[PDB]
């Protein structure tokens, strides 16, 4: 019963992230048209999550059946896929964080700045910097017949304990200390920032809309946080101990992987429905 | 007050003489005519190059460029079948609220807040489009303007007031002053010989240009009127008011001839204009869509949304062949 | 209105040389550019082609590799280097102004020349005559041909007269065969079908006295005709 | 009080005028908008081959 | 096909990005519509900043660009042409603080004050209004009254309460007092630092537009 719930899970996961994103990235090109920087954000972030959530069913086949039977040309791509659409997304959601809090903390500055030239240019910069894990995944992705059948996995060189390290320990550092950091500190500043504006003080509807932001501000960055900290703890706990494989390992490395593409799952409905824009935009 | 009497004496034997010819009623001429049906227009161009709300237009008799002004301190000549723009003049004052296209196609000119009208050489050596005049001498602002030829030009001010200029000297030749409130509107007879003015009196005035007399007055609107056009025939005309209607004025009756109202709308006309054959209005709303009427018979007969703001502008080329729609939406489409 | 070139002089064959045109008079940068030359007893022949912000460079197939054509628009001037000079590019060099926009009159105003030496599937335009006696008061017609259909879809028809009196240069006439350049007598006129045009000249008199070329603008390389003369 | 001279005397012309019957102007714009209705493209639309746009 | 119509497309092209970077350029200043009554303080103003139909006035202040239009040399009827200032950043209006007694000059004021506030196209543009004239105000409080234009006054006649008096009644007059601001300074004829209150005012309107558009308000 395990494997059937397992199946269910991905497919449940993967079936609400491709749907959520490509209504969000459709609506945006119907109704919104893409004028303002935020727009093409929203519509970038939501391209990232579903390119990342599409890969599900490839691991969910490999789960039932318990091989590779899709060949050497889709490990080399899936894998591929899989890490570069993880930098890509979660750079978005630093950038938008950064955004804001330059427009809320250096009004006057931001008007040299935000433009969509601008956010075109740093959008095409995050796969111009995605592309550096993106490329040496794709050239080091191989495929070795293991004594019962095939299995992807990535190998690097002789010191395979040192390159193996060195890959964790870099997409650890710079996928999960670095974004938590930034967008703490720029959401705190901001929300620090944005109790002495005279529009948010003084009354009760003032108050209340002051309430709101800070609680969206708030749902966002505990959202990150839930969703991306147990599979790199488990990653870590896993690279340092024998760990015998049993059923609660399977099920809980398997609801941990989930966990972490909830994150893409729920973007759009943090980001976009709970815009203010869309909400004048769907009324 | 006894001169002040013989002004009422006079109105109520104007009425009498104009209430003794009205035995027909128009709509029951008409009555036997088969309707046009429903008229079905698409978009084929839109023209986006625009950062504010555009607020004149005017076509070329070529019936190929014309010409649009906007807020962005902008008014630049655009090429119909391409969509190419043909020139961009960066002008000095950006409030702008009318624009005009020479019938030679040498100069166009434009005019605002600012109190002037501008007038600009488009075909000269050395490249590039330089200001020939500049006309001072209005005290309100510039609502409209029309070239009469390329050395003659009449305007119209919210000072009340109408001239008539000469380009080379400068000066005003004549000035027509008759109104009591704002003149908001304008219209060349079809030979240019006498022409007839909107007022925010509710009432339009019809004046000849060769000796600065006003001819006769209509009324019967009742509030500002926005918009003015003559029939193709030269002897009829139509307004819009904010009265949310239209009406058909007749030159030689003297009189009202029909009206162009519906019960659900209940806003403002912004701009008014005909077909070749006269047989069709045309009419900008503030409800972001413009309306067709069937003149002859006052039916509703189609309808062209397709903007997001009010439509401030409204254009029909000389051939007949297109209509060109501008809008506070920033962009203009043309109507096939 | 101005150009004035400057650079020619006698060189060596295999060297190099570097001419300018210096324009002072009208919106230089709101201008395309073109080189044309004409050897020392023969017809006229396209060279370069420089776009308004330099975004279109067009080169004929006998200088290709050799040449090249810039300009410095603050400075208002336009350059030519060249390099391999061989003795078949003894010419003089005009520098031309053309401006593309609806309605326009391209390749209207022409430089003034400098002289060069060196020491020792084109549509082909078909201008059979080579020259003709005329009496003043009288009406002269004269006649090109060309070896593709010159009329386009669009409904042009892309054929341009040009004079060049006794040591002068060039001047146009007529833009597109039945438009009148500004400043030209309407005794000029221009008519004719695809693939064979006519231009008449009526009640002509002194000054009218030169060499008329005939040049297609349908697509690169622009050519030009042999020219018919018309003696006194 | 010389504007009330002026008004005076300018409807005292306006009130001198010829006028024609209703019905007869009626007819005038009706025969007109019957007689040029064939060079309308607007009220019976052309082929596609003859549009321009 | 596009013969030679391809040097008209690269025209356009080249102007259309002229364009674009002229509506960059213009989209970064902030433009203040400069309202008030009849010779009340609008000329005094002009000269506190750096500084036919309307005047422009430009200044600079702490890489901030500032442009005042003054519509008030035109005299027509205003609700033809005031939809042109729609989107305007903010508006500024001079009251006379001497006035409360010449001749009722308040109380045009007033209705003034009442007409703009309360406009279908200003329903959300916040105010900076300045009361100007204060020293003269000191002179001629104590020897009138405020009773002359207020009957219902009750209080000393002092300045430090009657100038709180007549601020609340122009505060209290408009009707959306959750989604526009006004912005009150008791300015006088030196000691330039009106500037500042201006900017402090624009900078907050801009942090609010800037939420607005970001998506969070
Ligand atoms: C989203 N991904 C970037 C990872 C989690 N995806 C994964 O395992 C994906 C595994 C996978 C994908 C496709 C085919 C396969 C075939 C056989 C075996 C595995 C697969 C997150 C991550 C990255 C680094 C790290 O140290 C810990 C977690």
């Amino acid at each position: 019963v395990t494997a059937i719930t397992i199946m269910a899970l991905y497919s449940i996961v993967c079936v609400v992230g491709l749907f959520g994103n490509f209504l969000v990235m459709y609506v945006i090109v119907r109704y919104t048209k893409m004028k303002t920087a935020t727009n093409i954000y929203i519509f970038n972030l939501a391209l990232a999550d579903a390119l990342a959530t599409s890969t599900l069913p490839f691991q969910s086949v490999n789960y039932l059946m318990g091989t590779w039977p899709f060949g050497n040309i889709l490990c080399k791509i899936v894998i591929s896929i899989d890490y570069y659409n993880m930098f890509t997304s979660i750079f978005t959601l630093c950038t938008m964080s950064v955004d804001r809090y330059i427009a809320v903390c250096h009004p006057v500055k931001a008007l040299d700045f935000r433009t969509p030239r601008n956010a075109k240019i740093v959008n095409v910069c995050n796969w111009i910097l995605s592309s550096a894990i993106g490329l040496p995944v794709m050239f080091m992705a191989t495929t070795k017949y293991r004594q019962g059948s095939i299995d992807c996995t990535l190998t690097f060189s002789h010191p395979t304990w040192y390159w193996e390290n060195l890959l964790k320990i870099c997409v650890f550092i710079f996928a999960f200390i670095m974004p938590v950091l930034i967008i703490t500190v720029c959401y705190g500043l901001m929300i620090l920032r944005l109790k002495s504006v005279r529009m948010l003080s003084g009354s009760k509807e003032k108050d209340r809309n002051l309430r709101r932001i800070t609680r969206m501000v708030l749902v966002v960055v505990a959202v990150f946080i839930v969703c991306w900290t147990p599979i790199h703890i488990y990653v870590i706990i896993k690279a340092l101990i024998t760990i015998p494989e049993t059923t609660f390992q399977t099920v809980s490395w398997h609801f941990c992987i989930a966990l972490g593409y909830t994150n893409s799952c729920l973007n759009p409905v943090l980001y976009a429905f709970l815009d203010e824009n869309f909400k004048r935009c769907f009324r | 007050d006894q001169l002040r009497q013989e002004a009422e004496q006079l109105k109520n034997q104007i009425r009498d003489a104009r209430k003794a010819c009205a035995d027909a009623t128009l709509s029951q001429i008409t009555n036997n005519i088969d309707p046009v049906g429903r008229i079905q227009m698409r978009t084929r161009r839109t023209l986006r190059g625009h950062l504010a709300k555009i607020y004149a237009m005017h076509w070329g008799t070529d019936s190929r460029l014309l010409v649009s002004a906007s807020q962005d301190g902008k008014l630049i000549i655009w090429d119909s079948y391409t969509t190419n723009k043909v020139h961009a003049i960066p002008l000095r004052s950006s409030w702008v609220m009318t624009c005009a296209y020479a019938p030679s196609g040498n100069y166009v000119a434009c005019g605002g807040l600012d109190n002037i009208c501008s007038i600009y050489n488009l075909k000269t050596r050395e490249g590039n489009v330089r200001v020939s005049r500049e006309l001072a001498g209005h005290t309100g602002y510039l609502s409209c303007c029309r070239f009469l030829d390329d050395n003659q030009i009449v305007t119209s001010s919210g000072d009340t007031t109408c001239a008539l200029w000469d380009i080379e000297t400068g000066q005003q030749t004549t000035t027509f002053t008759g109104h009591t409130g704002d003149v908001m509107s304008l219209s060349l007879a079809p030979d240019t010989r006498l022409f007839v003015s909107g007022a925010c009196d509710a009432s339009a005035k019809l004046w000849d240009v060769r000796e600065g007399m006003c001819r006769q007055t209509f009324t019967g609107h009742e509030s500002d009127i926005n918009a003015i056009c003559f029939f193709p025939n030269g002897n009829a005309f139509a307004t819009g008011s904010d009265d949310a209607t239209c009406r058909l004025f007749d030159l030689r009756a003297d009189q009202e001839l029909m009206t162009y109202s519906h019960d659900n709308i209940i806003c403002g006309i912004t701009s008014v204009s005909f077909s070749k054959s006269g047989r069709l209005l045309l009419a900008g709303y503030d409800d972001f869509n413009c309306n067709v009427w069937d003149a002859l018979k006052a039916d509703r007969a189609g309808v062209l949304a397709g903007h997001d703001n009010r439509v401030s502008c409204l254009g029909v080329t000389d051939d007949g062949m297109a209509v060109a729609t501008g809008s506070w939406d920033s962009f203009l489409k043309i109507w096939n | 209105v101005q150009l004035v070139e400057s650079g020619g002089g006698l060189v060596q064959p295999g060297g190099s040389r570097k001419l300018s045109c210096s324009a002072s008079g009208f919106a230089f940068s709101s201008f395309g550019m073109h080189w044309v030359r004409q050897a020392p007893e023969k017809g006229l022949e396209w060279v370069a082609y420089i776009s308004s912000g330099s975004g279109t460079i067009y080169y004929a197939d006998t200088v290709k590799g050799r040449f090249t054509i810039s300009r410095d628009d603050p400075k208002n001037t336009l350059f030519l280097q060249m390099t391999s000079l061989r003795s078949e590019d003894t010419a003089m060099y005009y520098c031309v102004r053309s401006i593309y926009y609806y309605g326009s009159s391209p390749f209207d105003f022409w430089g003034q020349g400098t002289t060069l030496t060196v020491s020792s599937s084109d549509i082909v335009m078909t201008q059979a005559t080579s020259s003709v006696p005329v009496t003043p008061g009288e009406s002269v017609s004269i006649s090109c041909r060309s070896s593709k259909s010159l009329l386009h879809s669009n409904g042009n028809t892309y054929l341009y007269w040009f004079l060049q009196r006794p040591g002068q240069s060039p001047q146009l006439l007529i833009y597109r065969m039945s438009n009148l350049a500004s400043g030209v007598p309407d005794r000029f006129s221009g008519s004719g079908s695809g693939t064979a045009f006519t231009l008449t000249i009526s009640r002509l008199e002194a000054e009218d006295v030169g060499v008329y070329y005939c040049m297609q603008h349908l697509e690169y390389p622009l050519t030009f005709g042999a020219g018919t003369k018309l003696e006194l | 009080i010389a504007q009330a001279r002026k008004l005076v005397e300018q409807l005292k012309m306006e009130a001198n005028i010829d006028r024609i019957k209703v019905s007869k102007a009626a007819a005038d714009l009706m025969a007109y908008c019957e007689a040029h209705a064939k060079e309308d493209p607007l009220l019976t639309p052309v082929p596609a081959s003859e549009n321009p746009f | 096909l596009s013969a030679e119509d391809k040097a008209a497309v690269e025209r356009s092209k080249m102007i259309d990005r002229n364009l674009r970077e002229d509506g960059e350029k213009a989209a970064r200043e902030v433009k203040l519509l400069l309202l008030g009554a009849g010779e009340s303080g609008k000329s005094t103003i002009v000269k506190q900043m750096k500084i036919t139909g309307i005047v422009e006035t430009h200044f600079t202040f702490k890489d901030l660009h500032f442009k005042m239009f003054d519509v008030g040399g035109q005299r027509s009827e205003r609700k033809k042409w005031i939809h042109c200032f729609e989107g305007v950043t903010a508006i500024i209006f001079c009251v006379a603080l001497s006035d409360y007694d010449l001749v009722n000059r308040m109380h045009e004021s007033m209705k003034l004050f009442d007409s703009i506030c309360n406009n279908k196209w200003f329903t959300d543009t916040s105010i900076i209004l300045f009361l100007n004239k204060k020293d003269l105000f000191e002179e001629k409080i104590k020897k009138s009254p405020l009773t002359i234009c207020y009957p219902e006054y009750a209080g000393s006649n002092t300045y430090e309460e009657a100038a709180a008096y007549i601020q609340c009644q122009f505060e209290d007059l408009n009707k959306r007092k959750d989604t526009k601001e006004i912005y009150t300074h008791f300015t006088c004829a030196t000691d330039t630092k009106n500037v500042q209150f201006v900017f402090d005012a624009v900078t907050d309107v801009i942090i609010k537009n800037n939420l607005k558009d970001c998506g969070l308000f």
